[PDB]
RNA sequence: UAAAUUAUGGUCAAUUGUUAGUAUUCAUAUUAAUUUUUUUAAAUGUUUUAUCAUUUUAUAAAGGUUUAUUUUUGAAAGAUUUUUUGUAUAAAAUUUUAGGAAUAGUUAAUAAUAAUUUAUAAUUUUGAUUAGAUUGUUUUGUUAAUGCUAUUAGAUGGGUGUGGAAAAAUAAAAAAAAUAAUUAAUAUAU
């Protein structure tokens, strides 16, 4: 539990306390036997988890956080079961063995409920269905797989979670010898997703579960390690980044769009970021969380062209070609289709050659929350506008 | 850094006080010119005379008025012609006394001040055919009820506030809005006696005693 | 059928005291006013009694 | 519980109008309903399931086994 | 009433109340006398007993059985000593004679 | 009077305890300190013939 | 109005109260948009019909297609790809320099 | 040793709700329909004490039995509950006429197929898998001729071809040699993108072998 | 200031008496009479003890007059345990006067039981104190009525510091330390 001097912890000490050495290590084995540990405790399990010497806003961010995550891994324990319940039953109807139910096809399914429809079952046809149906989309072992290793390492982020696996009286199951194991095969998990996963932090922010800081930084260490890969010739000074080849390759960290924006105030235009890319300009905005500042969050039309005409000014670019476009992400996350459109316009990346530099990006599934409505028309009127020309 | 607060609903909305030394001048007209000056056509779009509304979740969930609604950040206030009307001691008061008024004399368009509880009263007593139409009704401050006739006579025959006085209020419980559906020994869907809940809508008699609740009696009209 | 309150009220009288209430308390009986004191004599300063004053805190 | 002493001693339970007439009077009754005829195959179907959505369990409470 | 009475508003009308008290008196207090829905259970004691919350009986064909009713001469006052009347209580009192008769 | 009345059919299905809704009885903390005192020393009574 | 919906308690009056609102408007939509209630097959038959014919009309929704859709699993592991590439990016350097 | 729904709370509200008087009758009705059980010997005991206790049984009670009589093939049983069906005028649904079509289908009772086909032909909108024990009665007797009339009398109904009517119909090409009806018959399963069945995979290479209809067409 | 969009390709209504409950008689109902009925005349036996004593036996009436109420740790219950120890002394709240003005053994603090001190103290025109009337009480009566109109549970700072508690100068039971009697009805006159 909680101890006096616990601390939350940042991912250089994630990856500093877990730098074991592994071999071979099996991701789904231990992500489902760490999984079963977490689903078998109780409510009871996670209320003594906050350190206490904290101040109460931190304290606040850290009880949201972990109330996220255990929400998720609720939200995975019902589907889990589901997943479970629904084996069985096409296991039980059937009478197929259980192992080979997730490598059938649907073929197999027409015939079994064919063989089902003819014996004058129609209600344990449409059951068996109605189950390989909702089978087929949540079946898969490795189905929210990103999201229950981000769910792993921010366990492993809170600090207070790692002396929860270990200490169990188990039993032998063939001699039944009663004995304590100190396994901890939480450790071993986070140890290898610390070092397989470099960017463990970056798909941890971009799904929406950091609550402290947000994505920005981690957005902006995403795009400088893109820039990296394309540009290959990189030089870093503070909020500065840029190519030396001659072509102008730029990103600039303007400011924080969450503390510039100033409620009450008649401003217009605040920007996060600024990427030249050749003749293209990118103004890439976060949007807000108030309704009421992202109207007033994004440029005018003047604006940008003004910014267009400085870049004309500094850059020595002939304005004949110039290109300046704005782009506008959610903002407690970074779904799937924002990252694509990243990839699409800032760095001007397909989806191969970006599923080439980055792995991880096949199986990011995150999209859009449907309570945010007005989020998603305003980028709907944003992200299909064209390229402003000066 | 100390900020001033913000002290009432002029103050919280933003008045400018153009007028000098005035805090209770009207503001809505100067305001909406000034808004009408704020628009611009762009060039490579201009908003229409329907309503608009300030976010896009304030859209109507029905999608045939959500037709008749479209999506203006900052221009979707100040909308209307209709103001304030005057020359009583409450809204439903007034509400009442005006078509009273003016059904007697034998109108087209009473002019009735837009409040919460006067435009869902307007509502219902538009869906049991008492009310042929309005004009103006996402006005937040004053809309036109167009009046029905029939073979030279009006529609509605009596309408009572049910403040009498205007100034003591009822709260009807349940068993008072069962006493309303039946009243006299009879089944009353004939007088609509009108009540506003507790989560705010304004519901008659019988959709009362239909969820079981109550509320506080606003009019009855017949 | 569903009792009110005063059948319960009648139920603890009943069983508190055997009975629940003897019957003809009201009588209909007049409550005639007889003055002594002289027309604008009366002995006190502020309120001077000249009618048949009820008695009860909440009745 | 109804309990009547005979006069011979014997201790017997009460008798259905017995055990009615502690009770207030209820003087109707129905010349046409009879349950053995009601509909079970169609609509009227009862699942073992909405009886499990209220999860009774012998772990969680220890009355059933107390009793 | 007060002291010892579970009354908490008045039947019909009442003074405007604001809060929990403007849900409480129009929509979340006890009323036996509804003749469609009983004073309902709490969360979720409601929801597995949604069809048995509505009506009184679904007969509807309720012969009655008891004795007649007297319209002249009609007696005002039913009050009787009896012995072995164990709803004396009940059975005393004003009582609003209204019904189907 | 009321000869035949009958009552709804959720009074004779509902099971039992579900009626009693979740009700925050405070108080003051003299009267928590008095009332948990009370109750130790009633648990804590030592089992002779009297108990 | 008619007259026997203003003294008579019988529900289907209720319908009488409200004002005229379009049927595709208060019935969800489709997958095209506005759906007339009556002309999706599910609404109109009722469900007693819905055991012998209904379903062998249906077979083609869940049954039929392309051999892609019918001969390929779909509860397979769809991360292996990202797994396998991880594992020889971390493997291959094997050293900070 | 129990009833598996005892009361308060489970029992419809028309019904009074538990009448204890009628505990055994709402305990015999779960029997009757009970999704679970397969004992068919059991299913015919259970009517006749329905019939004794007098509960009234609608097509559901007759269906359940039904439906149990398929896997132990007792096609004797499956008569008797349709004789009695016709003795109290309760008429069978079409998933109770395809229970005793394939209880009698697989005890190679060709003959009582088809005068219990022909009793609800006309009236009764069958299923294709009603007319697959039509068309398993005719094979069963070298009726291969007269079972591709079957599919030309369902596709004449307006009932679809699902793909184990293509796997008995192509079987009955076989040994009748009619390689032009199965020249339909493999254009619409192309055209109607079914699974082809083992059975009906070698059905097609055995008349593309001999006729060569396959190879001069380009359709494989 | 949108300008009458054209298979009119579906009409055949309503009523089978099954009900979401304050409903109004300016002349009728409540009061006394045409009618009441039936009695009652005090002057009195609670009991056990260790004997001129001691143990048990705590709300009669009139008078005077109250904005309000309840629960003993102590006696009993009551137990093979035991300290006169087992949290009783408190709060909110709501009275009336046809001719409306001042009040006080006084308010708070306090190393102060049992106040030699301090203070710019306390109540009252949002109605006090005194004087009058005065037990209160969704229990009564009436009505369509959140209106009007009635009441009889009680308590008791100088009689005795006894007793756990003054409630003690008189009550058809509340059976009061050996089963007095316990079938029934009068249960009192007698
Ligand atoms: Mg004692
Ligand atoms: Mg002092």
């Amino acid at each position: 539990h909680a101890t006096y001097g616990a601390v939350p912890l940042t991912h250089s000490q994630v990856t500093s306390v877990y730098a074991t050495d592994g071999g071979k290590v099996d991701e789904l084995g231990l992500l489902e036997l760490v999984e079963e540990r977490i689903f078998s405790w109780k409510l009871n399990k996670w209320e003594m988890r906050i350190p206490p010497n904290l101040p109460n806003d931190q304290k606040e961010l850290i009880r949201q956080e972990q109330e996220n995550l255990k929400q998720i891994l609720s939200e995975w324990r019902k589907c889990f079961g589901a997943l479970n319940a629904d084996i069985l039953q096409i296991s039980s109807l059937t009478g197929v063995p259980k192992d080979v139910v997730r490598e059938k096809n649907r073929t197999w399914l027409q015939e079994e409920v064919a063989k089902l429809r003819w014996m004058g079952e129609v209600n344990k046809a449409a059951l068996l269905r109605d189950a390989f149906m909702r089978l087929e989309a949540f079946g898969s072992r490795d189905f929210m797989f990103m999201e229950r290793l981000c769910c792993i390492y921010g366990l492993a982020r809170q600090g207070t979670f790692d002396e929860a696996f270990t200490n169990y009286i188990t039993e032998d199951p063939v001699t039944n010898d009663i004995f304590v194991d100190e396994r901890n095969p939480f450790k071993e998990l986070v140890a290898h997703i610390v070092r397989n996963y470099s960017q463990i932090d970056i798909i941890y922010d971009f799904l929406g579960f950091n609550y402290s800081e947000g994505y920005r930084s981690s957005l902006r260490r995403y795009m400088e390690y893109l820039q990296c890969k394309t540009a290959e010739n990189v030089r870093a000074s503070g909020r500065l980044v840029t190519g030396d080849k001659g072509e102008h390759n730029i990103l600039f960290d303007y400011c924080v769009s969450r503390e510039s924006l100033v409620s009450g105030d008649s401003c217009q235009g605040i920007i996060d970021f600024l990427y030249i890319n050749g003749n293209d300009v990118t103004l890439i905005i976060i949007a807000s969380d108030n309704p009421w500042l992202r109207n007033r969050q994004l440029p005018h039309r003047r604006q940008m062209e003004g910014i267009a005409r400085r870049v004309c000014f500094v850059l020595g670019i002939p304005p004949s070609e110039v290109r300046i476009r704005n782009l506008l992400l959610p903002p407690t996350y970074l779904d799937k289709g924002s990252i694509v459109r990243l990839n699409d316009i800032v760095f001007r990346l397909s989806n191969e050659q970006s599923n080439l530099l980055i792995p991880w990006l096949t199986n990011y599934n995150k999209e859009l929350d449907p309570k945010d409505v007005d989020y998603t028309a305003l980028a709907k009127t944003t992200n299909e506008e064209e390229w402003l020309t000066l | 850094q100390g900020h001033r607060l913000l002290h009432g609903k002029r103050e919280r909305e933003g008045s400018l006080f153009a007028v000098a030394n005035d805090v209770k001048r009207d503001e809505r007209l100067l305001r909406q010119q000034l808004n009408a000056l704020l628009e611009e056509e762009r060039m490579p779009t201009p908003l229409v005379d329907l309503p608009g509304v300030e976010r896009r979740r304030d859209l109507p969930a029905d999608p045939i008025t959500r037709l008749f609604f479209q999506h203006k950040g900052d221009h979707a206030l100040y909308y209307g012609t209709y103001d304030k009307p005057s020359v009583l001691y409450t809204p439903i008061y007034d509400f009442c006394h005006r078509i009273r008024e003016a059904t007697e004399q034998r109108k087209r368009f009473v002019v009735v001040p837009s409040t919460i509880e006067t435009r869902g009263c307007a509502r219902v007593m538009h869906d049991h055919g008492l009310v042929a139409g309005f004009r103006d009704f996402h006005n937040d401050r004053a809309f036109a009820v167009e009046l029905k006739y029939f073979q030279g006579d009006s529609t509605i025959n009596v309408i009572e506030p049910c403040s009498y006085d205007g100034r003591t209020e009822f709260e009807w419980s349940p068993k008072m809005m069962r006493r309303l559906l039946n009243t006299h020994g009879i089944h009353n869907r004939l007088v609509v006696y009108i009540c506003r809940t507790a989560d705010n809508r304004i519901i008659d008699h019988i959709h009362a005693v239909k969820e079981n609740i109550g509320g506080r009696g606003l009019m009855m009209v017949h | 059928p569903w009792w009110n309150f005063q059948t319960e009220h009648r139920q603890r009288c009943v069983l508190m005291y055997g009975g629940a209430r003897t019957k003809n308390t009201h009588n209909a009986n007049h409550r005639v006013f007889i003055k002594k004191y002289k027309r604008n004599a009366f002995p006190n300063r502020t309120r001077h009694h000249w009618a048949v004053s009820m008695t009860g805190v909440l009745s | 519980r109804f309990v009547i002493r005979q006069p011979d001693g014997t201790l017997r339970s009460a008798k259905m109008s017995e055990m009615r007439a502690w009770y207030w009077k209820e003087e109707w009754a129905d010349f046409r309903f009879w349950a053995p005829q009601m509909e079970w195959g169609i609509e009227n179907t009862p699942s073992q399931e909405q009886y499990q959505e209220h999860v009774p369990d012998t772990t969680d409470a220890d009355f059933r086994k107390q009793r | 009433g007060g002291p010892g009475s579970p009354v908490r508003g008045p039947g019909y009308y009442a003074p405007p109340m604001e809060g929990e008290h403007q849900r409480g008196y129009t929509a979340e207090w006890r009323d036996l006398r509804n003749p469609m829905r009983p004073p309902e259970f709490p969360t979720p004691w409601e929801r597995k007993y949604r069809q048995y919350a509505r009506g009184q009986h679904p007969s509807y064909d309720m012969v009655y059985a008891g004795p007649m009713p007297e319209i002249f001469p009609m007696r005002r006052d039913f009050r009787k000593p009896t012995r072995w009347d164990f709803h004396d209580i009940e059975k005393q009192g004003k009582y609003r004679t209204s019904g189907p008769y | 009077f009321r000869g035949a009345d009958t009552y709804s059919v959720k009074y004779c299905e509902q099971g039992r305890y579900e009626y009693q809704r979740y009700l925050m009885i405070n108080r003051f903390p003299s009267e928590y300190k008095k009332h948990f005192l009370s109750f130790l020393s009633n648990i804590r009574m030592s089992s002779g013939s009297a108990t | 109005k008619v007259p026997h919906s203003l003294i008579y308690n019988i529900y289907p009056y209720l319908e009488e109260i409200r004002r005229r609102k379009g049927m595709m408007a208060m019935h969800p939509p489709g997958k095209d948009g506005l759906l007339m209630p009556d002309r999706v097959v599910d609404n109109r038959l009722p469900d007693h019909l819905k055991r012998g014919y209904y379903d062998d009309v249906y077979w083609k929704d869940f049954f039929a297609g392309s051999d892609e859709h019918l001969n390929e699993p779909r509860m397979g592991l769809r991360g292996d790809e990202m797994r396998r590439r991880l594992e020889e990016a971390q493997t291959s350097p094997a050293p900070t320099t | 040793m129990h009833p598996r729904l005892s009361g308060q709370g489970v029992f419809p509200r028309y019904g009074g709700g538990w009448m204890h008087q009628f505990g055994h009758v709402y305990a015999l009705q779960q029997e009757l329909l009970n999704a679970e059980a397969n004992n068919w010997f059991r299913a015919m005991e259970l009517w006749h004490t329905a019939r004794h206790e007098g509960v009234a049984m609608n097509v559901s009670h007759y269906t359940n039995i039904l439906r149990q009589c398929v896997p132990p093939t007792a096609w004797e049983a499956s008569l008797m509950v349709l004789k009695q069906m016709r003795r109290e005028n309760i008429r069978p649904d079409v998933v109770g006429v395809g229970c005793a079509l394939a209880a009698c289908a697989d005890a190679n009772r060709s003959e009582e197929v088809e005068k219990v086909f022909s009793c609800f032909s006309g009236k009764l909108k069958l299923d294709s898998i009603c007319y697959l024990a039509l068309i398993k009665a005719k094979m069963s007797r070298g009726g291969y001729a007269e079972a591709l009339a079957v599919g030309r009398e369902q596709d004449a109904d307006g009932v679809p071809f699902l793909p184990h009517t293509y796997t008995h119909l192509l079987e009955a090409a076989e040994v009748a040699d009619d390689g032009e009806m199965a020249l339909e018959l493999a254009r619409r399963m192309s055209s109607e993108q079914w699974p082809v069945s083992d059975r009906g995979r070698e059905a097609l290479k055995k008349l593309s072998t001999r006729h060569h209809w396959e190879e001069v067409a380009e359709y494989k």
